[PDB]
């Protein structure tokens, strides 16, 4: 009897979204005329969608930057306990970094705190290490590639407690190991040998 | 110059989802921080979040097919609005180079 017929687009709806892009839409209805006694409804599409712009920056929550440096071992009222069988304490730290427009704060431990035994700059008694595994081809993109091994005069620890609240007490600082020169060398011997049939570094997005 | 903008970004994979459409900024697409851009030619999806490394790809085939050569695997910057470790720009990649051998030949 009566074909339906779309009325008029209406107007576009509030964005869904309090924040960044989101998606609207206007739409109309078939209405125009309403079908009758089994006349076809409309053909086409009933909305037609767009990108609204709310121009507001949505929170963004802080995350961990990776721990920093543990600070030198001392102990409260002692001048020096390096080189001494002497517990000290040491602490790091890491920082809440991008933290942004009301986000949330981090969740968990700021600081870390450990005891230690330094050894920062103390001469111990040596012995040499076995060649490491041959390291990567450096440069990886560069002309030359090359890979290295590396024999290491080992500094001997001392044999201290490792527990002293009974606590784990860690070796800390670079000590001065003494060892018989080899080849030549008293902390470090190193082979290199050329990486064979280089491929060349392509980005995979190009 | 407009990007297609995406409502999710997959970690794992790498990968642009949901995409709301094209003719927008990369800034109005980063308001927020979970959406996702790629340039309309295609290519590198990259997340609105703050910059970091993406994980070392699985080690490309050996350069020889039985005799020793090398082979590479790399990472990239990724994010947007701010840097990775050592003052680096989004989409820089980083390269390993290992020594390799396919079979003993
Ligand atoms: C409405 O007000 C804004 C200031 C934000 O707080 C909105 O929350 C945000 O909602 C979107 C979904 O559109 C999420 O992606 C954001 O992560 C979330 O912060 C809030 O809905
Ligand atoms: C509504 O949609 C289109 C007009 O824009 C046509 O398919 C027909 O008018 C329908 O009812
Ligand atoms: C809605 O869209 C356009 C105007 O926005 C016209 O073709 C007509 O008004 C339609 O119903
Ligand atoms: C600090 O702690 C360890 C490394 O000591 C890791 O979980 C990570 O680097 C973290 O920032
Ligand atoms: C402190 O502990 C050791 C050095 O003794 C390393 O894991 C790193 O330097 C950390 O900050
Ligand atoms: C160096 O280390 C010890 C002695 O310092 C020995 O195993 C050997 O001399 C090595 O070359
Ligand atoms: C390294 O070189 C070989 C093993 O590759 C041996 O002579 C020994 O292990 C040395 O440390
Ligand atoms: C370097 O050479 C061989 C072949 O790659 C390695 O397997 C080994 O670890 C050595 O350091
Ligand atoms: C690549 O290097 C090692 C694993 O091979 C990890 O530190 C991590 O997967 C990184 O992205
Ligand atoms: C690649 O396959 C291996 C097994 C060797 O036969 C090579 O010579 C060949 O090109
Ligand atoms: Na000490």
């Amino acid at each position: 009897s009566v074909a339906g017929g779309w009325g008029p687009w209406g107007p576009v709806s509030p964005c869904p979204v309090t924040c960044g892009l989101g998606q609207t839409m206007e739409q109309r209805t078939c209405n125009h005329p309403v079908p009758q006694h089994g006349g076809p409804f409309c053909a086409g599409d009933a909305t037609r969608t767009h990108i609204c712009n709310t121009a507001v920056p949505c929170p963004v929550d802080g995350e961990w930057d990776s721990w920093g440096e543990w600070s030198p071992c001392i102990r409260r009222n002692m001048k020096s306990i390096s080189c001494q069988e002497i517990p000290g304490q040491q602490s790091r730290g890491r920082t809440c970094r991008g933290r942004k427009f009301d986000g949330h704060r981090c969740a968990g431990q700021q600081q870390d705190i450990r005891h230690c035994y330094s050894i920062q700059h103390c001469p111990l008694k040596g012995s040499w290490s076995e060649w490491s595994t041959w390291g990567l081809c450096m440069p990886p993109c560069g002309p030359n590639p090359t890979r290295a091994r590396q024999r290491l005069c080992t500094p001997l620890l001392p044999k201290y407690p490792p527990t002293v609240g009974e606590k784990n007490v860690t070796f800390w600082g670079r000590p001065l190991p003494r060892c018989e020169e080899l080849q030549g060398q008293k902390l470090v011997v190193e082979e290199k040998r050329p990486c064979l049939h280089v491929p060349a570094c392509k980005d995979p997005e190009e | 110059d407009p990007v297609l903008c995406f409502t999710q970004y997959e970690e794992s994979s790498g990968k642009c989802k949901g995409l709301l459409g094209g003719g927008v900024s990369v800034e109005d697409c980063c308001l927020n921080t979970a959406f996702a851009y790629q340039k309309r030619s295609g290519g590198l999806c990259q997340p609105c979040r703050s910059p970091r490394w993406s994980l070392w790809s699985t080690w490309a085939p050996c350069s020889v097919t039985c005799s020793e050569g090398s082979q590479l695997r790399y990472r990239r910057c990724v994010g947007w609005n701010g840097q990775c470790s050592g003052k680096v720009a989004p989409g820089t990649l980083e390269w390993q180079l290992q020594a390799c051998e396919d079979q003993q030949c």
